């Protein structure tokens, strides 16, 4: 579903790699993809706790590519600490060995609840939205607003929004023009790392004449 | 005591250069091993902490230590692409031709992951360019499969067998055509790739390019 | 001077090519660069007028590269019409043969006269500027505003400005932050083609606390 | 009358497909020439107007017409990179191996300007891959000099002499090293470039890479 989109975006960033990320800071999913054929063992160690195993799930994708993934339980998903990962074949041969931090791979859902409204003066638009649903640390989420226009204009404005602010005021707009607004989300630094969310569902307005 | 070794393994994995020095100043085993038989030099090389790698080496770390999967610190530095750590390990006497339980050498992992500079320095320190892993794959097989153009040229120029066959009879031309790397196919063909070679299934790189549906590679291979 | 900057930007776009452009629509300069040695003849024809010659000028540049250029007189610089160009060696051998339109290669100077002022309400800034000096068709010049912030923030906003408007209102700014503003210029479509001007000289403001 | 030919030359240069048809419907010379002896097919091919090129050809244009500089319409379509116009000219019988007063063929200009697809179709229609211009330069000289990697591979695979020398004794390896194209140097070396060859000055590609100040090319050439 929505998970497949994020997994596809990361796979193009690092082929043949063991990619981990978190959508809402309350879980963690690591996955990789390879050719066709429990032949793999996923083991992990977290901050002076005993080495545990994670149940690997296997599903096919694309042109005969098999995707293995592990979703760590919510009990072992604490952030700001090193988490060591090892994927080993049934023969004991290596496959992957990484050391990650949970807070450094955040891939948020897109913000939701967009509301665009014309201001009482021509040319200005007040845009509001909601944080990615069911996501904590909304005070630490920063956004970016995209303003597009029709007739091949493309993106005419890109405005970054501060941490925790879900409001945006846009100006310098052409009258009698259909503008379209979208916003994406990201976890601010230095506490969290990651990339932008997907663009939200858009909302459009036809500006008046001026 | 073993606790100082366990704390040292944690400190190295966490990239804490000051805690690493304090623990060894108190007699921590620099070659301490976890349940995977991974030394602090393994973890320091894995996370890319050149400082801790140099400190551990300066205090007598086993530069060729192997964990229960057969991987050495140079394997980890080569897969992750840590150029400076690969250099210091090598000049400390790290075995450039060590292989894990996959039969893969640090050249295999660097060529697979596309680390061009590390591929060069590994060859520069005597890496076997035609090393075969447990699947008969050579560094050129992996580089051609993953579309690393410069590494293919580097391997070929340093004596890589262009017509090497793996356990399935596939040449680098097979893998490059299977993944649609056009210029790598052009380079392999130029370097003398046997275009008529067929794997254990009886398919040439052309037959793969047709099954893939790539017209361009199909026109090249003929 | 300012001409060298524009010539360097175009040379990286098309090496070994005969590059023409106009800074203010009142002249036209074509140039190319080659290795070391009147050995070239620049001739041009403009809209059913007799084939004339243009005085080529020669100057060295970079690592022994010689740059030849011709600046067409202001009498033969009318826009919206085909202008045929031929560079021929002394032997009669070819060198270049192109057909260009004068209005389709506009490289404006940067806008000037920036003035950034804090609004009477916290978070808003009114930015004003002037068109590229001594440039006609200022009604047809569109702009883009860049808002940068200190401490590694980089560019936080990019706002496109309509044709002929030399005013910009910016909002969504963080308080107690040094913001820096610049604007570039471009000739709007469909009448004119070309690329963005260089960024103007910047002006900076320290926003108040809110 | 000659006026219809002059108006036709203007109409073709201006890309006015309707005015071109009206003028020829009134008996305009389709092979009319300006003072440069350039036909409307020259100007239509120069501006990339495939429609007018096809109309002029359908009404009997001299597909191999040459102007006083020796350039033909296919020269112009190949330099500017007009793929479809190059194809229609070729299948109408345009001479793929015609040369201007520079001795350059359409393959020279396409290889110089980096038009990979046009380089291929020109070779596909029988272009001499080892053609030399008035300076002894070959298409590989120009492609290697201007850093066009794919064209170098295409030319080499189709039988380009890697050790070709121009009027100054320079090989493609000289020009590629002079312009700092590393992977092209790797390809030329792989294809059998004589690394010890020296121009009329006595300098090898290495001696050029040192005078250039490029350490990387200097380490490669040895
Ligand atoms: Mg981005
Ligand atoms: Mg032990
Ligand atoms: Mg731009
Ligand atoms: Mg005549």
């Amino acid at each position: 579903p929505k998970f497949e989109s994020k997994a596809a975006l990361l796979a193009a960033r690092g082929p043949e790699e063991l990619l981990c990320f978190t959508e809402r800071l309350e879980d963690l999913v690591c996955f990789w993809e390879e050719a066709a054929s429990g032949q793999y063992s996923f083991s992990y160690q977290l901050e002076d706790e005993p080495w545990k195993l994670c149940r690997l799930h296997q599903a096919p994708t694309a042109r005969g590519a098999v995707r293995f993934w592990c979703s760590l339980p919510t009990a072992d998903t604490s952030s700001f600490v090193p988490l060591e990962l090892r994927v080993t074949a049934a023969s004991g041969a290596p496959r992957y060995h990484r050391v990650i931090h949970i807070n450094e791979v955040v891939l948020l859902d897109a913000p939701v609840g967009l509301v665009a409204r014309l201001a009482d003066e021509s040319g200005h638009v007040v845009l509001r939205w909601l944080p990615p649903p069911e996501t904590p640390m909304t005070s630490h989420i920063r956004y970016e607003v995209d303003v597009s226009a029709g007739q091949g204009a493309g993106s005419v404005q890109r405005v970054e929004i501060l941490e925790g602010r879900t409001e945006c005021v846009l100006s310098n707009l052409r009258g009698r023009t259909r503008y379209t607004f979208a916003v994406r989300a990201r976890m601010a630094e230095p506490s969290f790392g990651g990339f932008w969310s997907a663009w939200s569902e858009p909302v459009s307005l036809l500006t008046p004449s001026d | 005591h073993s606790d100082l070794g366990k704390k040292l393994l944690k400190a190295a994995r966490a990239g804490q250069d000051d805690e690493v020095r304090i623990l060894m100043a108190n007699g921590a085993d620099v070659n301490a091993t976890d349940i995977w038989d991974a030394t602090p030099l393994h973890l320091a090389a894995l996370i890319g902490h050149l400082e801790i790698v140099e400190v551990l080496l300066k205090n007598g770390a086993d530069v060729n230590a192997s964990d229960i999967t057969g991987t050495t610190p140079l394997h980890l530095a080569a897969t992750m692409g840590h150029k400076e750590i690969v250099e210091v390990l090598l000049k400390y006497g790290a075995d450039v031709n060590a292989y894990d339980l996959n039969g893969a050498t640090p050249l295999h992992l660097a060529a697979r992951m596309g680390h061009a500079e590390i591929v060069a320095v590994l060859l520069e320190y005597g890496a076997d360019v035609n090393a075969q892993d447990a699947a008969g794959m050579t560094p050129l097989h992996l580089a051609a499969a993953n579309g690393h153009d410069e590494i293919v040229l580097i391997l070929l120029l340093k004596g890589a067998d262009v017509n090497a066959k793996d356990a399935a009879g596939m040449t680098p031309l097979h893998l490059a055509a299977a993944n649609g790397h056009k210029r790598i196919v052009l380079v392999l063909i130029l370097a003398g790739a046997d275009v008529n070679a067929q794997d254990k299934f009886g398919k040439t790189a052309f037959d793969i390019s047709i099954d893939n549906g790539n017209e361009d590679l199909a026109k090249i291979l003929q």
